[PDB]
């Protein structure tokens, strides 16, 4: 029995929280922030599981997919006042990059609201102390049966899907994987391991993405046209994210074309990227594990530094500022400063979350508080999430017994289900916000076995007598520390009740005028003729051997019209002896 | 369960293990001590090496004047240095299935076995091990390549010549199996069949077995392996440093609950003191640069030199000797320092907490923003117009037979003003100076070893005690140098085992208890039939689905035990309807007669014997009656 | 003599793990016998055959197989090995020794009939072990011993056995059967198409080869090669990279396919994912595949054209070199409308000597249908000349072949490329400047066919033609100018 409950990201993006229970183990899959409205409902309702009490006794381990604000978002609230002294299992690069990123979001929050209720720095460092770093393809035992297992995905730096094994039951949480390879990131790879449930992201499922070169040739020609009109290419994109891929892309274009434009880079996390990608190449793509000895591809000889006083410059100006959803304020300072202009250009990086300016401009309206739309937009989609082909690839390569679709929206939810039931014939389900999806999993019991039993089993099996029931045997013993299956004679000698050799004998009383030697010959002929594929032989002393059954012509009885035939057999051929007695009751031919 | 031993050198091992059906060949070390028997390879010819007297046997029959040449009472064979490979002919190595690699020091023999045998299997290693192994392979093939030498020497391998050769040339094992160096194509192909494993990755092989690494701490990327089923576990430790070092610390948890703890890869010299020994390094290096003159350090491109650089950097801030420069000359130098910089999560836990902060883990970066460490690919270029006397120079291969180390071992080896600082074990100190004597170059044997010595070997063995111990005789027998003392040995009290080069050993534990899995319908169709307290019993009957070496059980004879009481038998016969049943007694049994169905039954100790007439329903009734008064097994 | 002495020494010493292993190792490592007496030494090998410690027996029979590899013996060793297999069948080590000896004897020299490849194969097939003892290696025994040009059923029912290793060896036996001909059947296609999802590595990398071979046997299933090629394209998307290499290469062994499904590979998806995943192995295999299937298909070639121009920034010199090759092979009736800018700025590199000469080989065999493309190609190659005064001969060859390939496109360039001011006198350019020579050799190689070009020169240009014809006769061709008749 496995239960799963989405405390967010079911039919939603942001506040991605999943609680899974496997055989009495409660595991927290992912926790982020809603990336949206300013009320109390951007942080998940912790009272759904505990209300007024402790969370340590219920929840065992905490798993973080990557460092997105919808996936590394609400970490201080688990650690400090809602409280969790237990382990926070998450990868090395994500542990390197979440603290400064949530510090940046703290700066945004205190600049927005001026609120001391968001969190402080001493407490986020306290959250960062009790975090256990997890490597690449790697097992970690949590207490004594709960295995956690991290696999390379490729969504951002240090982006991994996770796998949880309790006994023999496995659940796979896949955060924001991309089967399509990136430029400094690779692809996703999970070994097919008969997974019970696959928690899969389905952000992009209505559309099939083309080749990558379509994406950058479209984006680059539109950028080229914008700078040809003198427009200033302002990309509302967030931190590390798709930021450095668009950086290296623009750097390649501006260095192969040799056109002059004073591009800059956002404040705060500015050189943090430079030292953070130069210490985590083994998590990156295999192009730059081999091509890094020449120079620093991650150090840019064309980018420069932005500050608050350069926003009024005319001429060409291709700078990007955080975030990607246009909700922080400094990008909103740029956007509100640049609202009444037709010559410039803003853009959107990827998907958008409800309630933000990004979704508000994705709908296609004008007023924003009102800021009428004079800019131009184009749905460029470098945001590294797998398309429906990626869904096909990961699901068909993992081949799970059940799936669960999160981190998306309803139309592609129904589309992607109906596709998954029509082709791979697996129990695809709808999760929503709050309900408990239950899968009754098949239990597994491992027992032991003796070497001799499998030795004679393979010796009999590889002989050409297959495809029919061979009916193996043995007996099973309870010690409540191990459950043991042992062969029969070894069980006789270990329990010590001795080999009980059995002699079942019976007198076949035949009423006919034939002689007793002729009667024994008739019995031998009848048993040879009726029993096909049976070792029926006649002994030289008038006896008949049928496997382990002995038939002897006994002494004549006191009745002249009655003849006595002794039939003896053991319990190993008890059914054969019963059939022989039935046939001899049916009568010899006469 | 057979261990085939193919390498005789204690810390460059090769061990095939036939387990269930696997043929796991642990480690491929290439014995380079054979290369000490040759003349060096200078990139430019010296008048000294060219003009040496050729040794002649007293018989004079053989043409060995041009074969081997003598120098200062020590003779060496003049050709390309040969390499001491393991036996590729003891067992058919195409039947080797998976090769496991512990560290980069035991990977140098991989191209020979992987492209000259027929080995179609896979090799597994951690990615730091494969990266530094690739760089060391390129190092070796480049230094052996640069100036070609043809193997024109062949007659010294025959039996009577080699026993008529003098020492140390008598001390050579299987010179006929020695083979020249390897080329580009099998460098590229040997690093294609390799796969990338993580530190304690639970990785299965062929559906049969499980292999997994552990942290070792001997070097950056070193691994100690475990081959196990669910009911047995043979572990292979090769190189560990529980002394305070840079990589991830040793794991003591997956070593216990094991039966074999093969002690490959211990220290070269037990009598050492590494902290004081690198103190001695700093001492004589400081003395030589204080007198004014360079120091020469033979070194691998990776490994302990990294540690050396750290303390040496620190010692500059204690010595006021920032004037003397640091040079690293190697064809893989920039890539070596790069891979030192980047492979950082595999370091210590507090070194991981240093990676928490945006700072470089290895402090040679701080040596290069201070313009202290200068790395060059070769002398052929930027080193010519930047060289500064006096200096500290780190050179090529420490065997002192090929690289740039031969050039600086010449030229500067003329005055007592300078010194050379040997720092790396598993190469003999006096044997390295043997082609270079007579010589005025100052020499200090200052070897830095990080491998655990016999005291912590004893601590390890009393910590995670196995059922069996496998090690070479160099660990059992007292060492040839300090043979007078018993103390620094293996100290265990099971009977330890000893393997020589190319030996077969049967591991004395037999597989007897293997593993089976059951689908739940059968599990619910079983009943417990508890008969003797604490000990339950159940009848099991199924079919066994065979697939991928993990056997299952699917739905498609139990016997009798327990003597039957005759009195209860006749009582239940009388109460079931049967009548007029008469019982008589014998010496040890009872004869009971039923006049219906003409039945006579005799009962004795552990014996029953029914005899009936031609009946079916009464026969099967008696069957179910007598089988329900006992216990089924 | 020496063999008898070694046998006597081994019998006299008679140590179990000490004398036998060391003596056998010394006998193997020292020298080969290279005589018929080694067969007599095989009788000595029969002398130590009846002994315990089966590792020594395995080593001895391995030495026997090594002696059989020297072709010293013939049928007597085969009979002795058959007797040893039928008598000394004791566990996996002796089974390995006997089957290795049988494999060596079968391919030693004769490889013929009359109990040389049939009786041994029958003995191998009749001695299948119960668990891995001979199974994979007796399958390769029955592989290399072809019975007659008619026995595939025993391999056929062994596609679904236990061990994946035995599956791989059954596959390799099926390979070696196909390499001898033997007229393979049709049910192998069914057993192979059910063999893709074996859920484990090292079988799919050869299952794709089995799909290829039974597909190019004959294309008659319902259409056969389209479904097989679609399965191969599905195997291109596998996570493992060795199977991707094998899938791309073994589809690169194909030569026939339906056209429409071949354009289906790129839209609605194999080559759209078959390139940008791994190191040079997958990429070079896929682009050799597009080489052959652009050579076989006269159509489609604009699609492989613009799927090669994207992959210029792969940061591998081998990928660049073999990419220049993979589009120089397919440069037939193919023009470059917009994708010529990247292929001419790709020359911009520090040394790239092999890459540069490959690029000059590409530029002299390409076809183009525009004028501004000629202008940009010429100005970029002159910039290459002014940055590297090293390869003037190579650029003279490629400009000669560029002029010879298409003369028409450069007719409007001559009023623009050189100083031909209408009323000002054109000064005589520097003759020894080895950059004006390149544009002259273009001009006069393009002036061989078009008649409207002698009227467009000047007097100094005819005297330059005179000196270029008399000096570099292998660069400029002979023209019908009145100055040089
Ligand atoms: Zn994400
Ligand atoms: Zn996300």
């Amino acid at each position: 029995e496995i239960r799963v409950t989405p405390l967010g990201a079911g039919q939603d993006v942001g506040r991605s929280c999943i609680l899974v229970s496997i055989a009495g183990k409660n595991v927290m899959l992912d926790c982020g922030m809603h990336m949206g409205f300013n009320d109390d409902r951007r942080f998940p309702d912790f009272s759904y599981i505990t209300q007024n009490g402790r969370l340590t006794d219920f929840l065992d381990c905490v798993i973080i997919s990557h460092f997105h604000l919808d996936h590394c978002g609400a970490l201080p609230y688990f650690s400090e006042m809602v409280g969790y002294d237990g382990p926070i299992y998450m990868t090395h690069p994500t542990q390197a990059i979440c603290p400064i990123l949530l510090e940046d979001y703290r700066k945004i929050a205190v600049d927005k609201k001026g609120e001391a209720n968001f969190f402080t720095s001493q407490m986020i460092k306290d959250c960062m102390k009790k975090v256990v770093a997890v490597h690449l393809h790697q097992t970690v035992q949590v207490d004594d049966e709960l295995e956690i297992k991290a696999y390379y995905a490729g969504h951002v730096l240090g982006a991994a899907m996770f796998q949880i094994k309790v006994g023999s039951e496995s659940v796979v949480y896949t955060g924001d994987y991309n089967m399509t390879p990136d430029r400094h990131l690779g692809a996703a790879w999970i070994d097919k391991c008969r997974p019970n449930l696959l928690i899969t992201e389905s952000t992009y499922a209505t559309t099939i993405r083309d080749s990558k070169r379509c994406r950058e040739r479209d984006f680059l020609k539109k950028v080229h046209e914008t700078v040809e009109r003198g427009g200033k290419v302002l990309i509302p994109v967030f931190a590390l994210g798709r930021a450095q891929e668009l950086c290296i892309l623009l750097e390649t274009f501006w260095e192969r074309m040799n056109l002059k434009v004073p591009i800059y880079f956002s404040t705060g996390l500015t050189e943090k990227a430079n030292h953070y990608y130069k210490l985590f190449i083994p998590w990156t793509n295999q192009k730059i594990r081999k091509t890094f000895v020449q120079r620093n591809m991650f150090e840019f000889k064309h980018i420069k530094a932005f500050d608050r006083a350069f926003a009024d410059n005319p001429g060409p100006m291709v700078v990007f500022a955080t975030p990607g959803m246009l909700h922080a304020g400094q990008s909103l300072q740029i956007f509100r400063k640049w609202a009444g202009n037709e010559k410039n250009m803003v853009i959107m990086p990827g998907y958008c979350v409800q309630g933000t300016v990004g979704h508000k401009i994705l709908s296609g309206q004008r007023k924003l508080e009102v800021l009428e739309v004079k800019m131009q937009v184009e749905y460029m989609s470098f945001s590294a999430h797998a398309d429906a082909k990626g869904i096909m690839q990961l699901v068909g390569q993992a081949e799970p017994e059940s799936v669960l679709l999160v981190h998306g929206e309803a139309k592609k939810m129904e589309f992607l289900k109906q596709k998954i039931e029509q082709e791979l014939r697996v129990n695809c389900y709808m999760p929503a916000n709050g309900e408990t999806v239950t899968l009754p999993t098949s239990p597994s019991i491992p027992v032991g076995i003796s070497l001799g039993l499998l030795k004679r089993e393979m010796a009999q099996g590889l002989l050409p007598e297959a495809k029919k029931p061979r009916l193996l045997h043995g007996t099973l013993i309870m010690k409540d520390s191990n459950f043991r299956l042992v062969s029969s004679e070894q069980a006789l000698k270990e329990l010590g009740l001795a080999e009980h050799q059995l002699r079942f004998t019976c007198r076949v009383h035949l009423h006919d005028t034939r002689k007793e030697q002729e009667t024994a010959l008739r019995v031998y002929s009848h048993l040879k003729s009726v029993l096909k594929d049976h070792c029926v032989q006649h002994l030289p002393d008038g006896s008949v051997t049928v496997e382990s059954v002995l038939l002897q012509a006994a002494a004549p009885s006191e009745d002249p019209g009655t003849k006595v035939l002794l039939v003896s057999w053991t319990y190993q051929d008890e059914e054969l002896g019963s059939f022989l007695t039935s046939l001899l009751k049916k009568g010899l031919p006469q | 369960m057979k261990l085939y031993c193919l390498s005789g050198h204690p810390t460059l091992p090769c061990n095939v293990l036939k387990f269930k059906s696997t043929t796991i060949m642990l480690d491929c070390g290439l014995d380079m001590t054979s290369t000490l028997n040759f003349l060096p390879l200078p990139l430019v010819q010296s008048p000294r090496l060219s003009n040496l007297p050729g040794w002649s046997l007293k018989d004079g029959n053989a043409f060995l004047d041009k074969e081997l040449k003598e120098c200062s009472g020590h003779v060496f064979v003049d050709s390309v240095p040969e390499f001491c490979l393991p036996e590729t002919e003891l067992i058919d190595l195409s039947t080797v299935d998976v090769i496991l690699i512990s560290n980069y020091h035991c990977m140098m023999a991989l191209p020979y076995i992987t492209e000259h045998t027929g080995f179609t299997g896979t090799v597994y290693a951690t990615e730091p091990t494969v990266q530094i192994g690739r760089l060391l392979m390129e190092e070796l093939v480049n230094f052996i390549e640069r100036v070609p030498k043809a193997q024109s020497a062949s007659l010294w391998k025959n039996k009577d010549i080699q026993r008529l050769l003098p020492s140390p040339l008598k001390d050579a094992v299987e010179v006929s199996t020695w083979r020249r160096c390897y080329t580009m194509q099998e460098v590229n192909s040997a690093l294609s069949k390799i796969q990338l494993v993580g530190y304690s990755q639970k990785i299965e092989l062929f559906g049969a077995v499980q292999v997994t690494p552990l942290s070792s701490g001997y070097a950056l990327g070193s691994s100690n392996w475990i081959i196990q089923s669910h009911y047995e576990k043979v572990s292979y430790v090769s190189g560990s440093s529980l002394l305070t070092t840079h990589p991830q610390p040793m794991d003591q948890a997956s070593l216990k609950n094991s039966d074999v703890l093969v002690l490959t890869g211990l220290t070269q010299i037990p009598t050492a003191n590494p902290d004081g020994m690198v103190g001695e390094f700093c001492s004589n290096l400081a003395l030589t640069v204080r007198n004014g003159g360079n120091v020469l350090v033979p070194c691998y491109p990776s490994g302990v030199i990294y540690d050396l650089l750290e303390c040496l950097y620190q010692y500059i801030d204690s010595a006021g000797l920032s004037s003397v420069p640091l040079y690293f000359i190697s064809p893989v130098a920039n890539s070596s320092l790069e891979f030192s910089q980047i492979f950082a999560e595999w370091l210590c836990h507090n070194k991981q907490s240093k990676v928490y902060l945006p700072e470089p883990p290895f402090p040679h970066a701080e040596l290069i923003q201070t313009n202290k460490l200068k790395h060059y690919p070769s002398i052929h270029g930027d080193f010519s117009n930047d060289f500064r006397q006096p200096c500290v120079v780190f050179t090529g291969h420490p065997s002192l037979r090929f690289g740039d180390v031969v050039h600086f071992m010449e030229l500067w080896g003329k005055s007592s003003l300078n010194t050379v600082i040997f720092t790396e074990p598993d190469f003999s100190y006096l044997e390295a100076l043997a082609p270079y004597q007579p010589l005025a170059m100052k020499c200090i044997y200052c070897p830095i070893d990080t491998r655990l010595n016999f005291i912590q070997v004893s601590k390890l063995l009393k910590e995670v005690q196995p059922l069996h111990v496998v090690c070479p005789e160099q660990y059992t027998q007292p060492p040839p140098a300090q043979s007078h003392r018993m103390d620094l040995m293996i100290d265990c009290q099971p009977p330890a085992m000893s393997y020589r080069r190319a030996e077969v050993l049967a591991l004395p534990f037999k597989r007897r208890y293997e593993k089976i899995e059951i689908m739940p319908e059968l599990a619910d169709s079983l009943v417990p039939m508890e008969i003797k307290p604490g000990i339950s019993l159940a009848t099991v009957s199924a079919v066994l689905h065979t697939k991928d070496n993990k056997h299952l059980l699917q739905p498609p004879k139990p016997l009798l035990s327990g003597s039957i009481p005759v009195e209860q038998f006749v009582q239940t016969l009388e109460k079931h309807g049967f009548s007029d049943i008469k019982v008589e007694d014998t010496a040890k049994g009872h004869i009971v007669l039923l006049q219906e169905a003409e039945t006579l039954i005799q009962i004795e100790e552990d014996s029953t014997h029914i005899i009936c007439d031609n009946d079916e329903m009464l026969r099967v009734r008696l069957r179910d009656l007598v089988l329900k008064f006992l216990q089924k097994f | 003599p020496s063999k008898s002495a070694a046998l006597h020494i081994d019998l006299c010493k008679a140590t179990s793990p000490a004398d036998a292993l060391q003596y056998l190792l010394q006998f193997a490592r020292k020298p080969v016998e290279a005589e018929s007496v080694e067969g007599v030494v095989r009788i000595l090998l029969e002398h130590y055959y009846k002994e315990n410690d089966p590792s020594v027996r395995l080593k001895i029979a391995s030495l026997l197989g090594l002696l059989s590899k020297t072709a010293g013996f013939s049928p007597d060793c085969i009979m002795d090995d058959a007797i040893n297999i039928l008598q000394n069948e004791k566990s996996h080590q002796v089974l390995a020794q006997l089957l290795d000896t049988l494999l060596a004897i079968g391919t030693k020299l004769p490889e013929n009939q009359a109990i040389q490849m049939r009786l041994v194969d029958v003995a191998c097939k009749h001695l299948t072990d119960t668990s891995h003892g001979v199974r994979n290696k007796c399958l390769q025994l029955l592989g290399n011993l072809g019975s007659l040009e008619k026995v595939q059923k025993i391999i056929g029912d062994y596609f679904s056995d236990q061990d994946p290793r035995v599956r791989t060896a059954a596959i390799k036996a099926m390979l070696q059967l196909h390499e001898r001909g033997l007229k393979l059947h049709q049910t192998i296609y069914n057993q192979a198409c059910k063999l893709l999802s074996d859920d484990y590595e090292q079988v799919r990398s050869a299952a794709v080869q089995l799909i290829w071979v039974v597909s190019q046997l004959y294309p008659e299933s319902i259409r056969l090669v389209d479904d097989a090629f679609g399965k191969i394209c599905h195997m291109v998307s596998d996570g493992s990279w060795v199977v991707r290499v094998q899938a791309a290469k073994l589809l690169g062994s194909m030569e026939q396919v339906s056209s429409h499904f071949l354009e289906q590979t790129l839209d609605k998806g194999a080559f759209v994912h078959g390139l940008e995943d791994e190191m040079y192995e997958v990429r070079i295999a896929a682009v050799e595949a597009l080489c052959m299937l652009a050579q076989s298909s006269p159509s489609f070639a604009e699609k492989c054209l613009d799927f090669l121009v994207d992959m210029f920034n792969d940061e591998i010199e081998e990928v660049r070199l073999q990419s220049i090759h993979t589009m120089r092979k397919i440069s037939n009736n193919i023009t470059l409308r917009e994708d010529q800018l990247d292929t001419v700025l790709a020359v911009l590199e520090d040394s790239s000597r092999d890459i540069r000469e490959a690029l000059h080989e590409l530029l002299c065999c390409t076809n183009v249908s525009t004028k501004e493309g000629i202008h940009l190609a010429l100005v970029e190659l002159l910039k290459n000349l002014t940055k590297y005064p090293t390869d003037r001969d190579s650029i003279w060859k490629c400009l000669k072949f560029l002029g010879s390939r298409h003369p028409t496109l450069v007719l409007p360039l001559v009023p623009e490329l050189l100083s031909t001011h209408p009323f000002f006198d054109t000064a005589e350019p520097d003759m020894d400047d080895p950059a004006y020579i390149a544009v002259l050799v273009l001009i006069f190689n393009a002036a061989k066919t078009c008649p409207t070009m002698p009227a467009l020169f000047s007097d100094h240009t005819f005297r330059h033609y005179a000196y270029l014809r008399d000096s570099l006769s292998h660069l400029v061709p002979a023209l019908r100018l009145p100055g040089r008749k």
